[PDB]
């Protein structure tokens, strides 16, 4: 009360100082149980790539995507994520990924 | 259509004609006044930055834009409580009517508290409370509703004390200590207060009591039938609700950010851009909160004007007899009775209204012996042959004597003077 | 999708293509558990303001705490419509309101400790009404009271250019 | 504390000003609350955005202060109108409005200046010592009903007098205290007595 009124002496009354809120007791993390790794290798290490005018699209689904292997590698000269942060990619689930 | 201003009616004015009432009616009209708003309270941090340390740290960069909103809302709440205390708590003691209702024929059973009722509220109070009427969302985004200091039963007790004081002591309980007086005598004083001699009440006591009872019954039926009568109070409530509802829907706006959900931003982006997006959200939500608080301030100023008016009315209408025209119902004011209502008060204004009138031939003065005689209190009238002196607001003709009239001057100065006989007792 | 709150069994009927619900405030209201096909309703866990009823440091340093609009089971304890009061004793006696808590409950400092009571509107006084009895004063008093009214503020003026861009 | 109201006003205004001043210490999302540091540290293209942030924040603070001042000044103007009405009807005259000029029947008022306010000394009349008397709405003398011109009939047990309502001063009932009307078959509660004729 003293620090919310900014006075070493506070006269009688009822003063609102702060807000009481319960704190979480346990941390719950939920995800679907899928084991197979996403076949990123067949995309980045593909022997042949399609011409830009006919850019290839691959559907990535029903797999675990360890994006760290991608953004911790030194093999890429440009890595730019728009609307997402690459570090956060390990804590997100996507609808249906396309490469 | 071009709206009409009212029924056309000329007045048959002429320099020697007066229209005097020959009958009256006791009318109980109703006047509703809001007294207090809903004691809202907003959690600035939880509304803007619900359960997020990073958003709270970004928010505290804006300084005292949160504490002063809470200060304003607490001021509003204290103002509402003061409003209620001003309007209702104007009686030092808590009076009670006697077990026997020997009020000269007047029947207050429909406005006096019901002993068996669950809240000591009268029938009409129950009707009022039953004619005035999503909360989880509000109470999850930091918004909450504080309870008024005076519970509704306490307001009912206050109104019952005021009503009992008025009934059993007239206006005396407002000035000093309550001084009992038979109700008929009180009404005689009120009639004298409106320029009607007190014999009129005693000669029509049964009729006047019946008229008052019928008016109270009509008030009961009107309240039980038409809810919109209490619109004002309802309107107040509705306004507040809308405010809060809006204040919640503004949590769904992006305000330019990538998403209106804080958790999505905090999960998808790192601080260098997350804090930009959260700055956008904080600016938008803080602007919304400031707008809400300004609206609350304006509406509380309005409600404070209304509460001051209601307190003035309770002082000069219930606790006394007001001579101010149309301040206590159309017609001449006899008395008033308070009634509690959700966030407001309802006055029953008992007023005296002339009903049946007759044209008489009048005269400013009568010339008897060269001297001019004027009426001490009243007016000279003639039914065609004889000249009487009556009171202005009720045709009660009386022989003209030196006790009804006073002499001043002579007959050569007054314009319109007539000749007649002034009887000497 | 991260957040904080209480998860409870729901009665919502999610469609097969819907993951999570939403509230009117565009905040998530319910979710589908990724491993068990069950709908969990999310309700934010209890919160509310905290007020410090104090008699004033001039007379004492003892204070009571009011948790607003919460249940005492969730936080010498007293439950009232205003909330949960801690550090104040509940007294059946009634006095004039000194520090208003709410819902007809006021707190004071009396012999010492802080007490919470249901405020008294006034002294009970029945009027001896009768159809043939009047009460007439035989003496009077000339009372001088004081009424204070504000009439003006301080004529403040702000140099906006110097305030914003000094 | 008697003059609390006036003091309160002052306090409120002060707080506003204080708040306003403290708003100068807020970054409002900029990199520093100090304008000169922003100017000296960043390049003009981005220092311009930072100073725009600061300008928006400080302008919003000023707007909030001005709006609050407008509302408080409306409050103070309502109060000043009430005080002017009280001075007109209370000091310059004698009001019959109940509780408008102090509890009790109003006699007069005296103004007194005060810092940003006025203080009315309301001199009023308050009945103190009250007695129970039997009463009647009229008295029946010769078949006619007599009502008091200005007052009420009272009885100390044996005799009937007519007294003014607000001060017990019994006087013998005479044709100069009372006026005649109707007959004794109408008034509910009429009593028998003698109307003395001077
Ligand atoms: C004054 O008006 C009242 C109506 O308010 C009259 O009372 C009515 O009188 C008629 C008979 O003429 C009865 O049938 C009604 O039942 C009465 N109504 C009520 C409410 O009592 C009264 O007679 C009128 N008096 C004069 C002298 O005109
Ligand atoms: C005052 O009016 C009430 C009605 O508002 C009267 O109560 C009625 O009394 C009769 C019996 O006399 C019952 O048959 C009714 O059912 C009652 N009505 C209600 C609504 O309860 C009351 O009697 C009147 N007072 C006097 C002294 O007659
Ligand atoms: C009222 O009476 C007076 C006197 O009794 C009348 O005055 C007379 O008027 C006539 C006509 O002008 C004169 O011839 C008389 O000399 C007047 N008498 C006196 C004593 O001055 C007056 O006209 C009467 N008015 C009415 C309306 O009847
Ligand atoms: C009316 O009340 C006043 C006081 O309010 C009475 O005056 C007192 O009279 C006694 C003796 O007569 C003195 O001892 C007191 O000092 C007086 N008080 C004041 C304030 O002057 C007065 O006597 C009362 N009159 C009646 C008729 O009861
Ligand atoms: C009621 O008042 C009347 C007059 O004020 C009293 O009558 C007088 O009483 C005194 C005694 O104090 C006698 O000396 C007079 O002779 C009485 N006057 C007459 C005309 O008889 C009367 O006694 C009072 N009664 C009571 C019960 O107090
Ligand atoms: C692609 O090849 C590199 C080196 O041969 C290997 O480190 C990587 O794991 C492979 N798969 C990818 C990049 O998905
Ligand atoms: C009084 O006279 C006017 C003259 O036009 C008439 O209209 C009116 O009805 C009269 N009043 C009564 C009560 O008859
Ligand atoms: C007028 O009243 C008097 C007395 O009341 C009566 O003698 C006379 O006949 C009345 N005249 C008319 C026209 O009513
Ligand atoms: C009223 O006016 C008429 C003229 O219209 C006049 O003849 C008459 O004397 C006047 N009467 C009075 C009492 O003024
Ligand atoms: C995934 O979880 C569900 C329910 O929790 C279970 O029925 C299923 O067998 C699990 N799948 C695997 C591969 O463990
Ligand atoms: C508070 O708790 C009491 C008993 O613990 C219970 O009866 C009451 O319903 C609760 N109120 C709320 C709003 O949860
Ligand atoms: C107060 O009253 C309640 C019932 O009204 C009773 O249960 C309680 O024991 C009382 N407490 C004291 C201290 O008298
Ligand atoms: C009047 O009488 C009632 C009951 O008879 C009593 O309670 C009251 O105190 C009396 N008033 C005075 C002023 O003596
Ligand atoms: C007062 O009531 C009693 C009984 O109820 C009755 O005898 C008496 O005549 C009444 N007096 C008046 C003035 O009404
Ligand atoms: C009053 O006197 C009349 C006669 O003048 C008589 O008829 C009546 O009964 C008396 N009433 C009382 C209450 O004495």
């Amino acid at each position: 009360t003293k620090c919310t009124l900014k006075s070493f002496t506070v006269e009688k009354g009822i003063y609102q100082t702060s807000n009481f809120r319960v704190q979480p007791t346990e941390s719950i993390v939920r995800f679907p149980n899928i084991t197979n790794l996403c076949p990123f290798g067949e995309v980045f290490n593909a022997t042949r790539f399609a011409s830009v005018y006919a850019w290839n699209r691959k559907r990535i689904s029903n797999c675990v995507a360890d994006y760290s292997v991608l953004y911790n590698s030194a093999s890429f000269s440009t890595f730019k994520c728009y609307g997402v942060s690459p570090t956060k990619l390990n804590d997100l689930c996507f609808t249906n990924v396309y490469a | 259509y071009t709206m009409s201003l009212g029924a056309e009616n000329s007045v048959a004015y002429s320099n020697n004609s007066i229209a005097i009432p020959t009958n009256f009616t006791i009318s109980v009209t109703t006047e509703i006044l809001p007294v207090s708003m809903t004691k809202t309270s907003v959690d600035c941090t939880m509304y803007i930055c619900g359960d997020s340390t990073e958003c709270s740290n970004l928010l505290l960069q804006y300084g005292s834009f949160c504490t002063q909103l809470n200060r304003a809302l607490t001021g509003i709440a204290v103002e509402q409580d003061k409003n209620t205390q001003e309007v209702f708590a104007q009686v030092k003691q808590i009076y009670k009517t006697p077990p026997i209702k020997d009020f000269g024929g007047f029947n207050f059973s429909q406005i006096l508290p019901d002993p068996s009722k669950p809240s000591k509220r009268s029938f009409i109070e129950d009707l009022l409370f039953n004619k005035v009427t999503l909360i989880c969302a509000q109470k999850f985004n930091g918004l909450t509703v504080l309870p008024p200091l005076l519970t509704d039963e306490m307001i009912a007790q206050y109104t019952s004390a005021l009503l009992a004081g008025t009934i059993t002591s007239g206006w005396t309980f407002g000035a000093g200590a309550a001084l009992q007086i038979p109700f008929a005598m009180q009404m005689a004083y009120r009639f004298n207060g409106i320029g009607v001699t007190q014999n009129v009440l005693y000669e029509n006591q049964k009729l006047i009591a019946n008229q008052f009872n019928s008016a109270i019954g009509k008030i009961q039926d009107s309240l039980s039938s038409t809810a919109s009568a209490l619109g004002k109070l309802q309107d107040v409530v509705n306004q507040n609700a809308q405010a809060l509802n809006t204040l919640v829907k503004q949590l769904s706006s992006n305000f330019g950010a990538i998403s209106s959900v804080l958790n999505d931003i905090l999960s998808r982006l790192d601080p260098p851009e997350a804090e930009v997006q959260i700055d956008r959200l904080i600016t938008g939500r803080l602007q919304s909160l400031q707008t809400y608080v300004t609206q609350q301030l304006i509406r509380a100023a309005e409600i404070r004007a209304s509460a001051n008016l209601a307190a003035t009315k309770m002082s000069e209408c219930v606790l006394g007899q007001s001579k101010r025209v149309d301040f206590c119902g159309k017609g001449y004011h006899l008395m008033s009775f308070p009634q509690s209502a959700p966030h407001g008060v309802v006055f029953l204004h008992v007023t005296y209204v002339p009903a049946q009138e007759k044209n008489f031939t009048t005269a400013p003065a009568i010339c008897h012996d060269g001297k001019a005689h004027f009426p001490r209190e009243g007016v000279f009238v003639s039914n065609g042959t004889h000249w009487f002196v009556t009171q202005r607001n009720f045709y009660e003709p009386q022989i003209i004597t030196t006790d009804n009239t006073f002499v001043s001057g002579n007959c050569d100065v007054v314009i319109g003077i007539v000749n007649n006989t002034v009887y000497d007792p | 999708l991260t957040g904080t709150g209480v998860l409870t069994e729901s009665n919502k009927k999610f469609l097969p293509f819907q993951q999570f619900g939403r509230d009117i405030a565009d905040t998530t209201d319910a979710v589908r558990d990724p491993q068990t096909l069950e709908i969990l309703d999310i309700t934010p866990c209890s919160f509310g303001g905290v007020s410090v009823i104090t008699p004033g440091t001039n007379t004492s340093n003892q204070v009571a705490v009011l948790y607003q609009d919460v249940n005492c089971t969730e936080v010498n304890v007293f439950q009232t419509r205003a909330g949960c009061l801690i550090g104040a004793e509940h007294v059946n006696n009634s006095y004039e309101c000194d520090i208003p808590i709410g819902a007809g409950i006021c707190a004071s400092y009396q012999t010492q400790s802080i007490i919470a009571y249901t405020m008294s509107l006034g002294a009970e006084n029945s009027v001896a009404y009768s159809n043939n009895s009047i009460a007439i004063p035989t003496n009077f008093t000339i009372s001088v009271t004081t009424e204070i009214l504000p009439v003006s503020m301080t004529k403040t003026s702000v140099d906006c250019t110097m305030y914003i861009c000094g």
